[PDB]
Order: structure tokens, then C-alpha cells, then sequence
């Protein structure tokens, strides 16, 4: 742990004197099941992006946001935004959490030839309000095969 | 130790579909060294062809068994996931057993009620609280017991079979299984027979993909392609029925005169003579005929000829080639509407990308940050594993509308840079 | 080095006709068309060389005695009775014939096969002769538009 | 000519009213706004 993140008292040392628990001169690898966390940072990473979003031009947020990059910057790939109709005829974000084991599913194999298809069958044959009825049913056909690609 | 064997069938069916075709070409490259004296074999001074042919067209036999067995695994779950989300879907939203009880037509729908009773009838779905809907919303209108008799290393001991029956006639309909069963069938009269593993190199057509773009343009106007060959009969049968009527004496095929009269007489004889040499012979049915110097039907005979040629090589055969080559522009022309329509609109809404190439990149900030397809998927995949009681508001606003179908949820004309333009807003 | 060799030999000064594709303009505009569908070309010609396949395998099982291309009876017999010779005969005179295999082979006036032989040749005919010629020269074709 | 005619009257009778001739745009800015227009509102059936 030397070329990570830098060497003080509350960054590397700091990790040291948490690691104190074995007596042979050696240490396990439990520390990092212990250390849990990033589910709150995940949290953490939503309300930002909730305010940052939803409350531009603040730079009293700005100088907030700029502290908290390093963690922001890991939590992009897991972090989801779509837009619905809300209950109050407004529209509204809606911010939620994507593994690993569907973006490592949707992106490599056929299953972008099977959303290509899609595309192709909907645009030629089209629809009034079987449009998104197909594209629900092609989400849970899809969903099965990534779930059933994970049993292996 | 079954499970992890499946498993790794499952996941090398397509390595196993193209080892196959591979094995195929090899035992048609070795039968081109073929012979008669009786169908022996002589090679070019190698003795190793023989035992090479013998254990291939074993292991093409048990290559096309792993992947039957592949298919079974992994493709079937996802037919039968569609079929099952759809019978339940129609006794949901549509009362299909309940009130139409639907036609001696329509035959997936009469042979789709024997899973209705059974216990694991969503096995796949996933949407257990099936049967509990029903009773709910039909409970008393209809009947309540009614409802509930219409509905309801030790591993090979104790299963269902009245399920596996109805699973193994969908299967047994489905048309990729067939042809893979037809692929084992053909791989074990090769043993018979030799040659029967030719017939496995029209197995290019499933594993390339471009030769399948060529074949559409065939495939695209099949139909048309018909009944042209049946417009070609029918006019081939009037030109006989005109020639045996007038012209039978032209047609002796026979050899040099004073020779017995090889003729067409008969009218089952003319037509095949024409269907066979008339249309198969460019330039008509003139070449193949006794020359008319000096006949009272001379002219007759001319036009004959030649409205044959003009009506028959030309026209009909040009039909042909021009049904392919409108095939190919059709396509091509898809293809170019699908990039304009994604190039010029977002999916979901219906926009245009002029609201937001006001700003840079807005238009693939839409497609790419807000709307996306994928998380639009992915927010499913989290409300489906979650809990009906960790649902927060906007969650449950959504998960009331997808188990009712409703779909106003998504956005339509709408987007949150036009409600919320930054306007003291 | 073609211009080298054109010493040993003042005949391979021919080769370097073909610079007119890159020195001219128009004629890289025709030959585009060509090189546009090229590989969906080479496809072709392997799924012809593949039915071309399996017709000789049928004709090498039942219809070997027709494929007599000797000279009038009572003459020594020049056959195709093996696979390789039946192979090559039907890819150097059956597409290239215009009418297909029929015209170069004896005719079945009275055979119990023949009707089988009739749909082999008319099959071989409006699967060779027009569909596939029709493929290559409507790749062309889409190629210009 | 005989498919791109028959693609010319799907791209009018999808893009336009075939009586006013407003656009697909006044109306789908409410959503199903077109499909309500020509099947409510401005049918040829009900003028019929
Ligand atoms: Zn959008
Ligand atoms: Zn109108």
C-alpha cells in the first residue's frame, strides 16, 4: 500500500493500526468483508447527484461535489437514472442501484443482436400502444436469459 | 456432477453447432475419393481415410446429441417463459378459460389448459400470485370452487408428469428442436449409408450470418416466386394444347428419315416435352423442332415460336430476377429507416433532435444519460428481486402499473428539461 | 519487378494493363460495384459449389449409366464413374451450359427413373441457372443504387 | 415505383390528417394526440 492513495496518518498508517488483529507477524484478508461501506456510499453518491441535478447553480455545492469525486467516480458504472410520469403529473427522476452481473450480461454478447432485432421489428411494423407493451416483454425475456447466463 | 455437465452443455452450444460443420466437410472432403468396382474406396497411396471416416461419423453422432442436449438446457426456458407469461396474461386481463373458452382453432389455446390445473405451472415466470388473481377477480362472479377444480443423490424419484407432458409438446412443436432432431436423424442413417452426411452442409444457412442475408432475398418473396412457376405452367399448357391440336406432326424426334417415329401424339407427352426442352433450352421450342420450310402454317408456326420466346424466356424469368433484386432494395431501405428514425428521435418519448441540439450533445446526452433503453430495463431487474415492502413511493407508483399494465409511466411528448426549463422552475 | 521480367520474356508487359483501374477515375466508379458486395460474390459461388455438391452425390448413387460421353455405340466408354470426375464434370458443363445438365447427357426415353431424372434436371436448372445468377448479378445492382 | 408508392402513403396517412393537413406535432405533444385525432375526432367513417 504504497502507490494507491498517499501515506499519512489517516491514510495509509491509518489502515495499519486497524490492521492489528492477528499475532504472527501476518495479517488475513476478513479486513475487507469487514470494511459494509459502500453500500452507504452509494447512498451518499445519490443524494449528491439528487441535489446536483435537481438544484444547479450552487456553488456552494460545486465546492461540496469537487471533495467527493473519488467516489462519485466509482459509483458511475452502478448508478442508475431514468425519468417517469410521477403522481403528480410532473415528471421526475428516479435514481437506483445496477450490478455488475447485468452489465456484464447486456453488454458483450448476442443479447445486443437481440436488441438489435427488436429495434428493427418495431420501427418497420410499429404501433400505437404496442410499442411499449413489446419493449416490456423484450426486458423480461432478456431478463431470463441474463438470470439463466448467471447459472453456470 | 449432472448439473455442472448440463451446465457446460449449455454454455458450449454454439462452439459444439459450428464443430459439426466442421466434422461434415471433413467427411465430404474425404467421400469426393470415392469409386465403384461395390462403392469402394482408393485413395492416393494412404490407408488412413477408412478408420478417419469410421470414428467421425461417430463423433458427429454424439457432437449432434451434446447439442440436443444444449438446447434443451438453455433455449427451452426462454419458449417457455413466453408461453407461460401469455396463458396467464390472458386469464388475467382477458378471462380466457372463464368466458370465451376459445376455438377448435387456435390450437396452442386447446392444447393449453392441462398445465392450468397442475401445481408448478408458473415454474418460470416468475409471478406466483397467478391463481390467487383469478380467484379474486372472478371469485364470485362466475363460481369460487369453480375456479379453485379448474386450477388447484436421490434426485430421479419423485417428479410431476402432468406438466411434462404439455412441456414436451411445446417442444416437440418448436421448430429449432425439430431441425436439430432432423440434423441426429440424418447423423445416424449416415451409418447406414455414407452419403446421408451430405445433407449437413445446408447447415451454413443457421451458422453464417451473411448467407442468411443472401438467402432472404430469396426467402423475402418466396410466395411471388411460386406462383410465377405457376403462371409459367399454365401458359406452357396452352401452347401445347395449341400445338396438339394444329402442329402435331413437326415434333419426330426421331434420327435420320426412314426411321421409326419417336412422336408426341398424346398431350402428356407434349406438355412434359415442353415443360422440359421449352423452357430449358434458350430460345424456346423452335431449336428442338422440325423446321417449317414450306408449309401452309408457316406464319402460324413463327408466331408460335416467338411469342414463346417472348413470353416465357424474356418476361417470366425477368419477373424472377427482378422478385430478388427488389428484395435486396427493401431491405436495404429498412435498414436506412431504422438509422433515420434513432438518428432523428428518441425511442421513449417521440421528441426530436432539435429541442436538444439547441444545447451540445443533447441529443446523445438523452440516449446515452436519461433515456436509455438499458436503464429503463435495469430499474425491472431491481423491482422484480426487490420486496414489495422496501418499495419506496416512486417504486410502488410503478410496481401498481406493471402487475395492471397501464403504462403511462414512461414518459410520451414530455421530458424534464421541458417541465422543469430553468424559468425560476 | 513485372517490367523486369518483361526482358526474359516480352510477355509480361501485359500485366501492367491493369493500371487503368487506378490511373482512371470513372472506372473505379465501375469496378466499386463489383468490390462493394464482393464477399456476399465468394458466398455465393461457395453455396453454388455446394449444391453443385449434392446433385453429383445423387446422380453418383442412382444416375451413373446416363453420363456415356463416348463417341456412337459399340465404342470404348468414357464415364464419369467416380465422385471427383462426376464432381468436376457437373461444375465445367452443368452451370456452364445454358440449360443446365440435361443437354449434355443421355436422354431417358423409357427409364423407370424418369421422372426422378426430369425434376433433377429442372430443379437443376431454376436453382443454378436462374437463382443464383440472378443473386450475383442483383448484388451488382444494389451496388450501384 | 409500385413499393415506394405504397411507402409514400404510409408516410402521409402516419405524418398528416388526411383532412386538415396539420402534423403529427400539435397533436403528439399530448400524448396519443395523433391517434386520437384520427380516430375520434376526424375519422372519415363519422364524415361518412
Ligand atoms: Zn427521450
Ligand atoms: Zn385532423
Amino acid at each position: 500500500m504504497e502507490s494507491h492513495k498517499h501515506y499519512t496518518q489517516s491514510e495509509t498508517e491509518f489502515l495499519l493500526s486497524c490492521a492489528e488483529t492477528d499475532e504472527n507477524e501476518t495479517l488475513d484478508y476478513e479486513e475487507f468483508v469487514k470494511r459494509p461501506a459502500k453500500d452507504i456510499g452509494f447512498n451518499v453518491a445519490v443524494l449528491l447527484t439528487n441535489l446536483s441535478e435537481h438544484m444547479p447553480n450552487d456553488t456552494r455545492l460545486q465546492t461540496f461535489l469537487e471533495l467527493a469525486e473519488s467516489v462519485l467516480n466509482y459509483f458511475q458504472p452502478f448508478l442508475g437514472r431514468i425519468e417517469i410520469m410521477g403522481s403528480a403529473k410532473r415528471i421526475e427522476r428516479v435514481y437506483f442501484e445496477i450490478s455488475e452481473s447485468s452489465r456484464t450480461q447486456w453488454e458483450k454478447p448476442q443479447v445486443k443482436e437481440s436488441k438489435r432485432q427488436f429495434i428493427f421489428d418495431v420501427v418497420n411494423e410499429g404501433g400505437e400502444k404496442e410499442k411499449m407493451e413489446l419493449f416490456v416483454n423484450f426486458c423480461e425475456d432478456t431478463i431470463f436469459e441474463m438470470q439463466l447466463a448467471a447459472q453456470i | 456432477y449432472q448439473q455442472k455437465l448440463l451446465n457446460y452443455f449449455a454454455r458450449n452450444f454454439y462452439n459444439m453447432r459450428m464443430l459439426a460443420l466442421f466434422v461434415a466437410f471433413a467427411i465430404n472432403f474425404i467421400l469426393l475419393f470415392y469409386k465403384v468396382s461395390v462403392h469402394y474406396v482408393l485413395e492416393e497411396s494412404s490407408g488412413y481415410m477408412e478408420p478417419t471416416l469410421r470414428i467421425l461419423a461417430i463423433l458427429h453422432t454424439i457432437i449432434s446429441f451434446f447439442c440436443i442436449i444444449g438446447y434443451y438446457c438453455l433455449k427451452v426456458p426462454l419458449v417457455i417463459f413466453k408461453r407461460e407469461k401469455e396463458v396467464a396474461r390472458k386469464l388475467e386481463f382477458d378471462g380466457l378459460y372463464i368466458t370465451e373458452q376459445p376455438s377448435e382453432d387456435d390450437i396452442k389455446g386447446q392444447w393449453d389448459r392441462l398445465v392450468i390445473n397442475t401445481q408448478s405451472f408458473p415454474n418460470n415466470y416468475w409471478d406466483k400470485f397467478v391463481k390467487r388473481k383469478v380467484m379474486d377477480k372472478y371469485g364470485e362472479f362466475y363460481g369460487r370452487d369453480r375456479i379453485s377444480e379448474l386450477l388447484g443423490s436421490a434426485v430421479l424419484n419423485s417428479i410431476d408428469v402432468k406438466y411434462q407432458m404439455w412441456k414436451l409438446g411445446v417442444v416437440f412443436t418448436d421448430n429449432s428442436f425439430l431441425y436439430l432432431a432432423w440434423y441426429m436423424t440424418m447423423s445416424v442413417l449416415g451409418h447406414y449409408n455414407n452419403f446421408f452426411f451430405a445433407a449437413h452442409l445446408l447447415d451454413i444457412a443457421m451458422g453464417f450470418k451473411t448467407l442468411r442475408t443472401i438467402l432472404s432475398s430469396v426467402t423475402h418473396n418466396g410466395k411471388q416466386l411460386v406462383l410465377t412457376v405457376g403462371l409459367l405452367a399454365v401458359v406452357v399448357y396452352l401452347y401445347t394444347v395449341v400445338a396438339f391440336n394444329f402442329f402435331r406432326k413437326f415434333y419426330n424426334k426421331s434420327e435420320d428419315g426412314d426411321t421409326p417415329d419417336m412422336k408426341c401424339d398424346d398431350m402428356l407427352t407434349c406438355y412434359m416435352f415442353h415443360m422440359y426442352v421449352g423452357v430449358r433450352a434458350g430460345g424456346g421450342i423452335g431449336d428442338e423442332i422440325e423446321d417449317p420450310a414450306g408449309d401452309e402454317y408457316e406464319i402460324y408456326r413463327i408466331i408460335f415460336d416467338i411469342t414463346f420466346f417472348f413470353f416465357v424466356i424474356v418476361i417470366l424469368l425477368a419477373i424472377i430476377q427482378g422478385l430478388i433484386i427488389d428484395a435486396f432494395g427493401e431491405l436495404r431501405d429498412q435498414q436506412e429507416q431504422v438509422k433515420e428514425d434513432m438518428e432523428t428521435k428518441c425511442f421513449i418519448c417521440g421528441i426530436g433532435n432539435d429541442y436538444f441540439d439547441t444545447v451540445p450533445h443533447g441529443f446523445e446526452t438523452h440516449t446515452l444519460q436519461e433515456h436509455n433503453l438499458a436503464n429503463y430495463l435495469f430499474f425491472l431487474m431491481y423491482l422484480i428481486n426487490k420486496d414489495e415492502t422496501e418499495h419506496t413511493g416512486q417504486e410502488s407508483y410503478v410496481w401498481k402499473m406493471y402487475q395492471e399494465r397501464c403504462w403511462e409511466f414512461f414518459p410520451a411528448g414530455d421530458c424534464f428539461r421541458k417541465q422543469y426549463e430553468d424559468q425560476l422552475n
